RNA sequence: UAAUUGCGAUAACGAACGAGACCUUAACCUGCUAAAUAGCCCGUAUUGCCUUGGCAGUACGCCGGCUUCUUAGAGGGACUAUCGGCUCAAGCCGAUGGAAGUUUGAGGCAAUAACAGGUCUGUGAUGCCCUUAGAUGUUCUGGGCCGCACGCGCGCUACACUGACAGAGCCAGCGAGUACUCCCUUGGCCGAGAGGCCCGGGUAAUCUUGUUAAACUCUGUCGUGCUGGGGAUAGAGCAUUGCAAUUAUUGCUCUUCAACGAGGAAUCCCUAGUAAGCGCAAGUCAUCAGCUUGCGUUGAUUACGUCCCUGCCCUUUGUACACACC
């Protein structure tokens, strides 16, 4: 599978019934003109880098 | 569930066959692979050391480790 | 990590009543209060001076709603 | 007029009252041009007692700790015999004093 | 250069000195050996047969490094914990007669002397010089 | 005249008083030498300051140290911090601190705890520590 | 002669833990840099740092201390990292003697492979699973990997004549590639599989 | 924002309790006042080795010099200081400096108003009732509160190799101590062990005490076996406390060697020198700690959040209740 790498640009807010999930805005770091938002589980800072396997869920 | 406290001929010639070809030797490996007791393993350790076929890395009251010569 | 009315009202009156006599400097401010006020504790005394230095830092760039002086 | 190298000790519960007594005593002595070795201050001992508050035992279990503190601050001196009686006068109330000739 | 006792490995010194002292072969044995428990907290006699001689080095060394020493203080230095069963453990001191008589014998062979001045026993000039020699030998052998 | 400076180092309850003196390059603590005085695995962290700086900068200086109180691990940190203060203060006061300034800068950029102490103690609660007992009934 | 004569070669070399220089670390992938810190090395992990005081102060720490701390657990092993630091350094010698490669290379490449990328979080569904298969952050990756790794070693060595040093040693070398005989990788692989199901 | 702690909008303006301030304690001061019941330097005599000139120790100095370390008094020091992005502001976060940047850490006291909460077994605090000379007053002998098929709560020891066993190396803090009584006990001597005898110090930074504690570290024995992991149950013997030990007070000596392989449905405590491990002192005490109150040693994983469960308070709402859903 063609795994893509993404980078966080803006944190939005922690959703979830007990606050474990967090909304983050991420950057494709290869196509600068694109930008999307994803969810993460653990602690997250700015300028961090994430690995993304599937790029078609986009929860709420 | 017993390990022969004494060394027999069958174990002896197997010993002097492969122990020049192992990469590491330990008390555990001897009791595991060769079906020998731990007491004899320490005795065998010291005797094969002085004949000069394995080299010491570190010595300590809990674990002894040796490699080829 | 937030001040109370006692310090703020004390800060408010000192700046409004003795504006020329003090400046942005934090130690010069620290000393002037102990001469012109009657405080009974070093920590309270220090806190009043700290806010006035913060208060004066912002007045220098635009007037503030609370302050009114001659 | 043979010196004996006396030593005088004080006891009290207060601290500020005793301490000012110590300074005035050293200066009252020094005014008549006498040699003095300074104020050797002994360590302060702290003693506590803990007891239960409730008198019966129901409910949660809670303690309280009362305390009391003691100071010593003894003094020594090289002086003749009976000048001590004139000088050790004008002491406070409560403050206890013991004199040791240390002959 | 010059060395002294404080310039050698601890466990090396006791082993080195144990070998030398036994080769000399002059110290009493009151027969208490083979029947001693090493302390009220311990269970089995020590393994090494020559443990009694080895012990001699350890006690001699500290008296050199301390202002004064007595029989009772060795009890509480040598003690350890005791497994009283299912209750929690405590600290209990070693046997007194054992330490007493062993150092009685030791001082009869001109290593230390009594100190009625203040109490206890301190090492004597000849004893001090003896330990240095064995310690010095270790340095070059290293 | 005689050249000597006094510095101390502290830990939880480990006090180590030291006098750094003009000598010829020997270092030993409580009179006994440095060769042994540590648990055998931790002895590298004794060598921290001398190893990073180079022995050539310990040319002609003598040090004697006395340490008491605390525990084994507490004491070893106490004495190493005394080493740093001893060398830096003697050089500052009796030679150019320009070398000290590179020394101090380089020494604290690796680890800051060489010159500053860590304050940490305990506190008496009424629960057996910071955790209360088991609830009698709930 | 203040310093031991035998250990003298190091002085003319860059700082290292005697037997191993940290120079020339792996070049395999990305996204775990900035979170594994080796650029400032240390001899022994016994440094009394105040990493806990803030959020990411424990992110700036050499991985060597992390392993030593994680190993001590289960009551008996509370605060006794001396055995832990003993085992890790000694275990390094075993794998170095069993394989010509650098032991730091063995530890680093293993931990970068044994971390999941997606997981599942239990939001309330009234007794059922609305498990959306959420993503994972790089920092949590190493946290869970180290924790689960060390647990694999102790459980295996438990009630066995083998000891933890070589047990831990074998754990790292099996995790280098997909051996499937390692506690870490077996449980690691299922996590995405159950996560992939609820995707 | 930890807070009815503040900014603001406003028919309100200015205030009072509570919270904060306050007090005790822990961290900094080569700056002041210092100290033979605390230390260092220095000077004499002196021991051992290399010898060199030094190193490591012992005894003394009391107008030899000093107070860095130890110890207590007066003070100073942190106020969020400077910064970079949010933002009307109050603020929050992050980097630098600094001993210290969660209210710096931890405690003490603590508003209006209630409960048929607890205590008559603390009191010569107290009403009424009851008993009073065959006493429910006081006192002496023996027993019991501990008696046991069985349900429940707070704890202690273990299920081992990250261990057990044998030698050796060796580091704290908080405290306590004898007059009409018998405390803390050093040293010498006898004693396998527990214990015993004889001089002596301390009413105490002076003696016990450097409380040489435990954990811990190095070298070996044992080696997967409920085995040298485990120590319940019992037999025999020797002492100590006490007028008195049987229903064994406790200790010491030898033997005996039970269950227990990480524990179902359930459920607890806890955010950094913290949990956890390990020991020590004090309280009751002639003896008996598996108990509580305090002290120190080693020293981590995970978070900087939310209202899903379980509690609590404020607003809107309903009432035939107001002794108020008992």
């Amino acid at each position: 599978a063609p795994v893509k790498f993404v980078k966080v640009t803006r944190v939005l807010g922690r959703t979830g019934s007990r606050g474990g999930v967090t909304q983050v805005r991420v950057e494709f770091m290869d196509d600068t003109t694109r930008s999307i938002i994803r969810n993460v589980k653990g602690p997250v800072r700015e300028n961090d880098i994430l690995v993304l396997l599937e790029s078609e869920r986009e929860a709420r | 569930a017993q390990h022969s406290v004494i060394l027999d001929k069958a174990t002896s010639d197997k010993l002097y066959k492969d122990v020049q070809s192992y990469r590491l030797v330990t008390v555990a490996t001897l009791v595991d692979r060769l079906k020998i007791n731990g007491a004899l393993a320490r005795k065998c350790l010291k005797d094969l050391e002085e004949k000069g076929l394995i080299r010491q890395v570190v010595g300590h009251s809990k674990m002894k480790i040796y490699t080829r010569a | 990590r937030v001040r109370t009315k006692t310090v703020k009202k004390s800060a408010k009156v000192i700046i409004e009543k003795y504006y020329p006599r003090l400046t942005l400097d934090f130690e010069t401010n620290k000393r002037v209060c102990d001469e012109i006020a009657v405080i009974s504790s070093k920590r309270l005394r220090n806190k009043i001076a700290g806010y006035t230095t913060h208060l004066m830092k912002r007045i220098q760039r635009g007037p503030v709603r609370g302050i009114s002086f001659k | 007029p043979k010196v004996h190298k006396i030593r005088i000790t004080l006891t009290s519960r207060k601290v500020q009252s005793l301490e000012k007594v110590c300074q005035e005593l050293i200066e009252r002595a020094k005014n008549k041009d006498l040699r003095v070795k300074g104020p050797v201050r002994m360590p302060t001992k702290t003693l506590k007692i803990t007891t239960r508050k409730t008198p019966c035992g129901e409910g949660s279990k809670t303690w309280d700790a009362y305390e009391m503190r003691i100071h010593k601050r003894l003094i020594d001196l090289t002086a003749p015999t009976e000048i001590v009686k004139q000088i050790i006068i004008n002491i406070e109330a409560g403050v206890e004093v013991e004199v040791t000739i240390a002959a | 250069g010059g060395v002294t006792v404080r310039d050698v490995d601890a466990h090396k010194f006791v082993a080195a000195y144990a070998a030398f002292l036994k080769r000399q072969g002059k110290l009493p044995v009151p027969g208490w050996v083979d029947t001693v428990k090493t302390g009220n907290a311990k269970e089995l006699p020590p393994q090494d047969i020559d443990w009694w001689y080895i012990r001699a080095a350890s006690v001699a060394r500290h008296v050199y490094l301390r202002k004064t020493v007595g029989v009772g203080r060795l009890r509480k230095v040598h003690g350890s914990a005791k497994n009283r069963g299912t209750r929690p453990s405590h600290h209990v001191d070693a046997s007194g007669s054992v330490d007493r008589k062993i150092m009685q014998a030791l001082e009869k062979i001109q290593v230390l002397e009594k100190d009625e001045e203040r109490g206890g026993r301190r090492i004597t000039q000849q004893g001090q010089r003896d330990l240095d020699r064995i310690a010095q030998t270790v340095a070059e052998a290293d | 005249s005689v050249q000597a400076v006094q510095v101390f180092g502290k830990k939880k309850n480990a006090t180590a008083v030291a006098r750094c003196v003009q000598g010829k390059g020997l270092i030993k603590v409580n009179g006994k030498p440095l060769k042994l005085f540590a648990p055998e695995i931790l002895r590298a962290k004794l060598y921290e300051p001398i190893l990073i700086l180079g022995t050539d900068k310990f040319a002609d200086v003598d040090i004697r140290i006395r340490v008491a109180g605390g525990g084994h691990t507490s004491q070893v940190y106490a004495v190493r911090q005394a080493i740093a203060k001893s060398i830096v203060a003697y050089y500052a006061k009796y030679v150019d601190e320009h070398s000290k300034n590179l020394l101090k800068q380089e020494l604290i950029q690796f680890d800051r705890s060489l010159l500053v102490a860590d304050p940490r103690r305990c506190e008496p609660k009424k629960f057996g520590g910071r955790g209360a007992r088991a609830r009698f009934q709930k | 002669d203040v310093l031991p004569k035998e250990v003298l070669a190091e002085v003319g070399s860059v700082k290292l833990f005697n037997r191993w220089s940290y120079d020339d670390i792996e070049i395999r992938d990305i996204s775990l840099t900035d979170y594994i810190q080796i650029r400032a090395p240390v001899y022994i992990p016994h440094s009394a740092g105040r990493y806990a005081v803030k959020r990411f102060r424990k992110a700036n720490c050499p991985i060597i201390e992390r392993l030593t701390n994680s190993l001590m657990m289960h009551g008996r092993n509370n605060g006794k990292k001396l055995m832990a630091v003993r085992i890790v350094a000694h275990a390094f010698e075993i794998i170095h003697l069993m394989t010509d490669q650098n032991p730091i290379q063995v530890a680093v490449d293993a931990i970068v492979n044994c971390g999941p990328r997606e997981d599942s979080t239990r939001i309330g569904s009234a007794g059922t699973v609305r498990r959306q298969a959420v993503d994972v952050s790089p920092l949590r990756r190493v946290n869970q990997a180290i924790a689960l790794l060390t647990t694999g070693a102790r459980e295996a060595a438990f009630r066995n004549v083998k000891t933890i040093a070589e047990c831990l040693a074998e754990e790292l070398i099996n995790a280098a590639k997909g051996s499937s005989n390692s506690y870490a990788i077996k449980k690691k692989d299922e996590l995405e599989r159950v996560a992939k199901s609820n995707r």
